C-alpha cells in the first residue's frame, strides 16, 4: 500500500499530568488498530493531553 | 501434437529437437568469430597481408578461407580475387560481415596500367574504394585501409615527386607529408562518415604487430555494435 | 577470326527454322489451361476435408 | 503532547491522488501494452535486451493495475472485501521491487556488453536466462511475507480501513528502513557504478554513435535518481519522526505527510517513464515496430 | 575478319526477326479477351518453416509433394517435412556460401553449390545412418547458380562463366558444356520431357539447348536487364522469365517469340523467382519489396497478393500435385501458401 | 559393415545381477535408438526394454519393470542392459536392435547375434493361428497374422513388421508398415491387408526361406509379437 494512505494514531505520546485535576471534555477514539485513544481536553490546558494507558481512577470509572 | 500422435510420430518429433537443439548451439558458436572481406586491386600486397598469420589455428577454385587466432579471438578472413565474374551478382552475400580490409600498395603511383598505359593504379585503386566504401549493402560497415610498402615508396619519393599523380599537390615532396597527404584523399571519398569509419594503417611494419592493430580495430567496430543492440543509442 | 564464323553458323542455323501462327500457339495454351482447370487446387480450392494442410 | 490528527491533509489526499492515479494508469496501460504487443508479433531471435525488457513491461503493467484500487480508497471505504485487500498488496509490493532490480540488471548487462565486448555472450547469456530469476523474482515474491501475515481490514467509524497492522511502532520503522535499503540503495549502487563507468570510456570518441550514447545514459542515471530520491528522502525523515528523534509540532508532520503523499505521485510515473526510456528510444526497437505496424 | 564477317551476320539478323514478323497475326490479348477472369486469389500461410539463422537462398520440392530442402548462408541444408514441420535432415556444408539446391526426383540423393564453383552431391540413404557427401563436381571457373537433377546419374549446372554443363555423377567429368551467353548465366529449367533446356543469362537473353547434342537451338530477346529467374509451361511448349527490370515475360517456342508481358506502374523491384501453376493459368512471382505477386498468366493480370515476409522474397515453390505454395525469403523462414 | 556384438551371458543362481553389454561397429551409433529383446528357449520372441537417442525416452516391458534398467554410452558405443532379482523366468537368449525414427525411416533393421542367458532355477494381442505348414520349392504359400486391434493410424499408417529367423540365426526384416519392402531383399515377398488382418506372400521357394515368421506391431509402445509360422521342408 501507498505510504500516503497509511494510518497513524493520533495519540503516541501518553502523559498523565492532569490527574483528573483539568478535564472539560473526555472522549475515547476508535481506531483500526491503535489500542485505546483518549482526547481529555483540559479544563485549564484544553490541550487533550493523551493520558496514560494504565491508571487507576478512570479504569474504576469506567 | 500430444496424445493424438502414435509411438513413431513421438519419435519423429524428439529427432526434430535433438537437431534443433544442435543448430542453436552452432548459431551460438558462429556468433561468437569476427568474420572480414579482403579486397584490393592488383598488386597491393594481398598476399603479404594475409601471410601475417599462416598458423591453421581450427576448374578454379572461387573463395579462399583462412582463419586464425588472436587473444582468444578467432578470425575468418575471406579473399574473393579470384572471382572473375559480375561483382554486382554475388556482393550482397558479404552483407553483414564485421569489417572490410582493404588493401593499397603506395609505391602503385608511377607505375600505370599494363592494359591501359594512360590510367595510373593508384587511381584505380581510389575508383574501387569509391565503389566499395558507397555502396548499398555496406552503409554500416567499418574498412580497415592497409597502406603497404611504405619502404618503397620513401625511395620512390625521391626520384619521381608526387606530381605525375595528383596533380594539385603542393608539398614538400617528402615521405612523412606525401603518405599524410594520401590518406586525406583516400579518407575523403567517404560519405557515410555519420555510420561508418576508416581505420588507415602504414602496414609496411614487417613485425606481426600489423594483426594486432587488426584486433584494436574490430574491438571498436564490437563495440559499436553492441551501443546499438543494446539500445542505448 | 572464328568467333565471327562460329556467330554466323549459330545465326544461319537458327534462321532455318519451321514457325507456326501466334493466334495458333496463343490456342493450345488456352486449350491446356482449359482441360486442365479442374484439377488445379490453387485455382480452384478444396475442400478442407481433403486439404493436406488443413491446419 | 497534543494529539495529531489527519484530516486537512486527508481531504487535500481525497482530490489529489484519483486524478494523478488515473492519469498514470491510463499512460501506463497505453506504453507498456505498445510495448508488450510490439514485442509479442516480432518474428526474429530475442536477444538479452528484449528480455529485460519483456520482465519490465510486465512488472510495470502488474504494479500499474492496482492503481484503481487504491483510486477508490481514500475518497470511499474499501468495497473489495477482505480477501481483495490481500494479494492486492502482494502485487503492488512484488512489481515495485522488481521493476528496480530489473533496471539494476539492466545496468549490469550493459556494462559487460560495453566493456568486455568481445568475451561477454556466455555471462550475458548466463545471466539473462538463469540469474534473473534469483536476483529479480524470488527476493521480490520473498519481501511480501508481511502482506500476507498483516495485511487485514479493520472497522471504524462508517469506514473499512484495510492495512498492514504491526504490533508496535519497531516493526514499522524497521520495514520502512527495509524499503529504503531495498528500494533505493542496493539497485542505486550498481546502476550507477556500470553507467559512470561506461562513460568515462565513452568520454573520448570519435562521435555520432558513442556522443549519443553518452547523452542517453546520463539521462538514464538522472532519471532514475530524479524520479527516486525526493520520496525516499521523506520516507527516511519520517521514520527519523517515527523514532521520536526529530521532535516537532504536528504541523511539521502534516507538512511532512503532504510531501511524502505528492513525491510518492511524482514516484509512481516510473512505469510510464520506462516504456519510453528503454523502448522507445532505441532505432532497433523502432524498426521492430515499424515492422509490426505492417501485419495488421 | 571486319568484311564479310561481322556484317554478313548483321543480315540474318534482320531476316529471322522478318520471319518474327510474319508469324504474328493476332496477339495473345486479343485471342483472351472475351474468357471470364479468374476473380481475386486469396491464400492464406498454413506452415511456417523456423531454424535456418541466416538468409535463405534456394529450395526445391520433393516429387511426393511432402518433402522439400532448403539452402542458407550459414552452412546448412535442411530437410523438411512440411505436413508437420519436423525436420528429417539437417547437412553441414563445407562451403557456407550456398545459392542453390536441388532434390533428386528418386529421393535418394541432394545437390548444392555455390561461391566455391562446386557442386556437391549427398547421399540420402546410407547403410551407417548419416549423410555422407557421395561427389564433388569441379571444372567450373565461375560460380554455381543452379543444379538440376535429370536422373540418378546426370545434372545440369550453371555458372557464372557464362557457360552450362551436363555431368556423369559416377565418373564425375562434365559429358557436356553448353557456350554462347555473354553474360553469367543465373537459372536454368528443365522441360519435362528432359530433352531440352532453357537459360537465361545477364546478357538479358535466353536460350533453349537441347540435352543429347549439345547445340543452341533458339534464342529469345526482349528484357531490357539480367534475367534473374525461368520456368517451363506444363506441357512444355512455352516458358517465362523474370528480369530485373521488374517485368515478367513469356516466350513460345514454336512461334519463336513473346507473347505476353507482366508489369506494372506501382512496382519498380526486381524479379527473383517465377512459377506456374499446375494448369499454368496462374503465374506466381517474387520480388525484391518483400512480396511475391500471383498474375493471370493468360490475360496478363494481376490476380492476388502473397505478403508474409519482413525481407526480399529469394524462392518460390509449387508442388507436383499443385496443392500448395512455398516461399523463402532474406529472413530465415520458409512458409507454406494454400 | 554394421556389426553388433554382445556379451555378459552365462549361468546364474536364482537371484543376483548380471549386466550385458552390447558393442557396435559400422554405424552412427549415436542417430539410433535401442531395444533389448529376448526368446526363450523353444518359444517366440519377446520385447523387453527401449532406449531412445539422447536417452531422452525410455520403455521397459512389464514383466521386467523395477529389476531392468537400460542405458548407452555413446562415446564408448556401448550400451547396458543391468538385470538384478533374476528368476527362472528370464533365461533366454538377448538380441541387440538399433531402430531409427523419421520420415520413411526402416526401424528395426538390424539384429545382433545373441548371448545366451541361464538362470540354474490392454496390452495388444497378436495372433497367428497357425505353427506350421509344409512346403517345397517352386511353389507359392501365404502367412496370415491377426491383430486384436485396429493397427491403422488416422495418419494413414499401419503398423505391422514382418521378420524370418533362419535356424542358428538371428531375425532379419522383411516387411516394415505392413507394405514396403526392406533393403536386400529380394522382390518374391510382399504384404498386404487390411487394419486387422495381414497377408505375407512368399511367391516361389528355394532352399532359403525356411524358418520361423514372426509378426509385431508397433502402434503402442508395449510391443507384442506372433507365436511364429515355421516352414519346414
Amino acid at each position: 500500500k501507498p505510504v500516503s494512505l497509511s494510518y497513524r494514531c493520533p495519540c503516541r505520546f501518553f502523559e498523565s499530568h492532569v490527574a483528573r485535576a483539568n478535564v472539560k471534555h473526555l472522549k475515547i477514539l476508535n481506531t483500526p488498530n491503535c489500542a485505546l485513544q483518549i482526547v481529555a481536553r483540559l479544563k485549564n490546558n484544553n490541550r487533550q493531553v493523551c493520558i496514560d494507558p494504565k491508571l487507576k481512577w478512570i479504569q474504576e470509572y469506567l | 501434437m500430444g496424445c493424438t500422435l502414435s509411438a513413431e510420430d513421438k519419435a519423429a518429433v524428439e529427432r526434430s529437437k535433438m537437431i534443433d537443439r544442435n543448430l542453436r548451439e552452432d548459431g551460438e558458436k558462429a556468433a561468437r568469430e569476427v568474420k572480414l572481406l579482403l579486397l584490393g586491386a592488383g598488386e597491393s600486397g594481398k598476399s603479404t597481408i594475409v601471410k601475417q598469420m599462416k598458423i591453421i589455428h581450427e576448374k578454379t577454385t572461387g573463395i579462399v578461407e583462412t582463419h586464425f587466432t588472436f587473444k582468444d579471438l578467432h578470425f575468418k578472413m575471406f579473399d574473393v580475387g579470384g572471382q572473375r565474374s559480375e561483382r554486382k551478382k554475388w556482393i550482397h552475400c558479404f552483407e553483414g560481415v564485421t569489417a572490410i580490409i582493404f588493401c593499397v600498395a603506395l609505391s602503385d603511383y608511377d607505375l600505370v596500367l599494363a592494359e591501359d598505359e594512360e590510367m595510373n593504379r593508384m587511381h584505380e585503386s581510389m575508383k574501387l574504394f569509391d565503389s566499395i566504401c558507397n555502396n548499398k549493402w555496406f552503409t554500416d560497415t567499418s574498412i580497415i585501409l592497409f597502406l603497404n610498402k611504405k619502404d618503397l615508396f620513401e625511395e620512390k619519393i625521391k626520384k619521381s615527386p608526387l606530381t605525375i599523380c595528383y596533380p594539385e599537390y603542393a608539398g614538400s615532396n617528402t615521405y612523412e607529408e606525401a603518405a599524410a597527404y594520401i590518406q586525406c584523399q583516400f579518407e575523403d571519398l567517404n560519405k557515410r562518415k555519420d555510420t561508418k569509419e576508416i581505420y588507415t594503417h602504414f602496414t609496411c611494419a614487417t613485425d606481426t604487430k600489423n594483426v594486432q592493430f587488426v584486433f584494436d580495430a574490430v574491438t571498436d567496430v564490437i563495440i559499436k555494435n553492441n551501443l546499438k543492440d543494446c539500445g542505448l543509442f | 577470326i572464328a568467333q565471327a564464323r562460329k556467330l554466323v553458323e549459330q545465326l544461319k542455323m537458327e534462321a532455318n527454322i519451321d514457325r507456326i501462327k501466334v493466334s495458333k500457339a496463343a490456342a493450345d495454351l488456352m486449350a491446356y489451361c482449359e482441360a486442365h482447370a479442374k484439377e488445379d487446387p490453387l485455382l480452384t480450392p478444396v475442400p478442407a476435408s481433403e486439404n493436406p494442410f488443413r491446419e | 503532547k497534543e494529539p495529531c490528527f489527519r484530516e486537512e491533509n486527508a481531504n487535500f489526499n481525497k482530490i489529489f491522488l484519483p486524478t494523478i492515479y488515473s492519469i498514470i494508469f491510463l499512460t501506463g496501460i497505453v506504453g507498456n501494452g505498445l510495448v508488450i504487443l510490439v514485442m509479442g508479433y516480432q518474428k526474429k531471435l530475442r536477444s538479452m535486451t528484449d528480455k529485460y525488457r519483456l520482465h519490465l513491461s510486465v512488472a510495470d503493467l502488474l504494479f500499474v493495475i492496482t492503481l484503481p484500487f487504491w483510486a477508490v480508497d481514500a475518497v470511499a471505504n474499501w468495497y473489495f472485501g477482505n480477501f481483495l485487500c490481500k494479494a492486492v498488496h502482494v502485487i503492488y509490493t512484488v512489481n515495485l521491487y522488481s521493476s528496480v532490480l530489473i533496471l539494476a540488471f539492466i545496468s549490469l548487462d550493459r556494462y559487460l556488453a560495453i566493456v568486455h565486448a568481445t568475451n561477454s555472450q556466455r555471462p550475458r547469456k548466463l545471466l539473462a536466462e538463469k540469474v534473473v530469476y534469483v536476483g529479480v523474482w524470488i527476493p521480490a515474491l520473498l519481501l511480501t511475507i508481511p502482506d500476507f501475515i498483516f495485511a487485514n481490514v479493520s472497522e471504524a467509524d462508517d469506514r473499512y480501513i484495510c492495512d498492514r497492522f504491526y504490533p508496535n511502532d519497531l516493526w514499522v520503522v524497521v520495514f520502512q528502513f527495509q524499503h529504503i535499503m531495498v528500494g533505493l540503495i542496493l539497485p542505486g549502487i550498481v546502476i550507477l557504478s556500470c553507467y559512470c563507468i561506461i562513460i568515462s570510456k565513452l568520454s573520448h570518441s570519435k562521435g555520432h554513435q558513442k556522443r549519443k550514447a553518452l547523452k542517453t545514459t546520463v539521462i538514464l542515471i538522472l532519471a532514475f535518481f530524479a524520479c527516486w530520491l525526493p520520496y525516499y528522502i521523506g520516507i527516511s525523515i519520517d521514520s527519523f519522526i517515527l523514532l521520536e528523534i526529530i521532535k516537532q509540532g504536528c504541523e511539521f508532520e502534516n507538512t511532512v505527510h503532504k510531501w511524502i503523499s505528492i513525491t510518492e505521485a511524482l514516484a509512481f510515473f516510473h512505469c510510464c517513464l520506462n516504456p519510453i526510456l528503454y523502448a522507445f528510444l532505441g532505432a532497433k526497437f523502432k524498426t521492430s515496430a515499424q515492422h509490426a505496424l505492417t501485419s495488421v | 575478319e571486319l568484311d564479310q564477317l561481322r556484317q554478313e551476320a548483321e543480315q540474318l539478323k534482320n531476316q529471322i526477326r522478318d520471319a518474327r514478323k510474319a508469324c504474328a497475326d493476332a496477339t495473345l490479348s486479343q485471342i483472351t479477351n472475351n474468357i471470364d477472369p479468374v476473380g481475386r486469389i486469396q491464400m492464406r500461410t498454413r506452415r511456417t518453416l523456423r531454424g535456418h539463422l541466416a538468409k535463405i537462398y534456394a529450395m526445391h520440392w520433393g516429387t511426393d509433394s511432402r518433402l522439400l530442402v532448403s539452402a542458407s548462408q550459414d552452412g546448412k541444408l535442411i530437410i523438411w517435412d512440411s505436413y508437420t514441420t519436423n525436420k528429417v535432415h539437417a547437412i553441414p556444408l563445407r562451403s557456407s556460401w550456398v545459392m542453390t539446391c536441388a532434390y533428386a526426383p528418386s529421393g535418394n540423393y541432394v545437390a548444392c553449390g555455390g561461391l566455391d564453383n562446386i557442386c556437391s552431391i549427398y547421399n540420402l540413404k546410407t547403410r551407417e545412418g548419416n549423410v555422407r557427401v557421395s561427389r564433388e563436381l569441379a571444372g567450373h571457373t565461375g560460380y554455381l547458380s543452379c543444379c538440376r537433377f535429370l536422373d540418378d546419374n546426370q545434372i545440369v549446372t550453371s555458372s557464372g562463366d557464362t557457360t552450362c554443363a551436363l555431368w556423369d555423377i559416377e565418373t564425375g567429368q562434365q559429358t557436356t558444356t553448353f557456350t554462347g551467353h555473354t553474360g553469367d548465366v543465373m537459372s536454368l529449367s528443365l522441360a519435362p520431357d528432359t530433352r531440352l533446356f532453357v537459360s537465361g543469362a545477364c546478357d538479358a537473353s535466353a536460350k533453349l539447348w537441347d540435352v543429347r547434342e549439345g547445340m543452341c537451338r533458339q534464342t529469345f530477346t526482349g528484357h531490357e536487364s539480367d534475367i534473374n529467374a525461368i520456368c517451363f509451361f506444363p506441357n512444355g511448349n512455352a516458358f517465362a522469365t523474370g528480369s530485373d527490370d521488374a517485368t515478367c515475360r513469356l516466350f513460345d517456342l514454336r512461334a519463336d517469340q513473346e507473347l505476353m508481358t507482366y508489369s506494372h506502374d506501382n512496382i519498380i523491384c526486381g524479379i527473383t523467382s517465377v512459377s506456374f501453376s499446375k494448369s499454368g493459368r496462374l503465374l506466381l512471382a517474387g520480388y525484391d519489396d518483400f512480396n511475391c505477386n500471383v498474375w493471370d498468366a493468360l490475360k496478363a493480370d494481376r490476380a492476388g497478393v502473397l505478403a508474409g515476409h519482413d525481407n526480399r522474397v529469394s524462392c518460390l515453390g509449387v508442388t507436383d500435385d499443385g496443392m500448395a505454395v512455398a516461399t523463402g525469403s532474406w529472413d530465415s523462414f520458409l512458409k507454406i501458401w494454400n | 559393415d554394421v556389426q553388433l556384438v554382445e556379451s555378459g551371458g552365462g549361468l546364474v543362481q536364482p537371484g543376483g545381477s548380471r549386466k550385458l553389454s552390447c558393442s557396435a561397429s559400422g554405424f552412427a551409433f549415436s542417430s539410433f535408438g535401442m531395444h533389448w529383446v529376448r526368446q526363450a528357449p523353444e518359444k517366440g520372441l519377446e520385447w523387453v526394454a527401449y532406449i531412445s537417442s539422447g536417452s531422452g525416452t525410455i520403455y521397459y516391458a512389464d514383466t521386467v519393470k523395477g529389476r531392468f534398467t537400460i542405458s548407452r554410452d555413446d562415446p564408448k558405443n556401448t550400451l547396458f542392459l543391468q538385470m538384478t532379482s533374476l528368476r527362472s523366468e528370464d533365461t533366454a537368449m538377448y538380441y541387440c536392435v538399433r531402430s531409427i525414427y523419421y520420415y520413411g525411416s526402416s526401424p528395426f533393421d538390424f539384429w545382433g547375434q545373441g548371448t545366451t542367458l541361464t538362470v540354474s532355477s490392454s496390452d495388444i494381442v497378436m495372433t497367428q493361428a497357425t505353427s506350421s505348414v509344409p512346403v517345397t520349392p517352386g511353389e507359392s504359400v501365404s502367412i496370415s497374422c491377426r491383430s486384436s486391434k485396429s493397427l491403422l493410424h488416422s495418419n494413414g499408417n499401419t503398423y505391422l513388421y514382418w521378420f524370418l529367423q533362419r535356424p542358428g540365426q538371428s531375425p532379419q526384416l522383411l516387411i516394415y508398415r505392413m507394405s514396403n519392402l526392406a533393403s536386400g531383399v529380394p522382390d518374391r515377398f510382399s504384404g498386404s491387408g487390411s487394419g486387422t488382418a495381414f497377408t505375407l506372400t512368399i511367391s516361389r521357394l528355394e532352399a532359403e526361406d525356411v524358418g520361423v515368421y514372426y509378426c509385431m506391431q508397433h502402434l503402442e509402445y508395449p510391443l507384442t509379437f506372433g507365436a511364429g509360422t515355421k516352414l519346414e521342408l
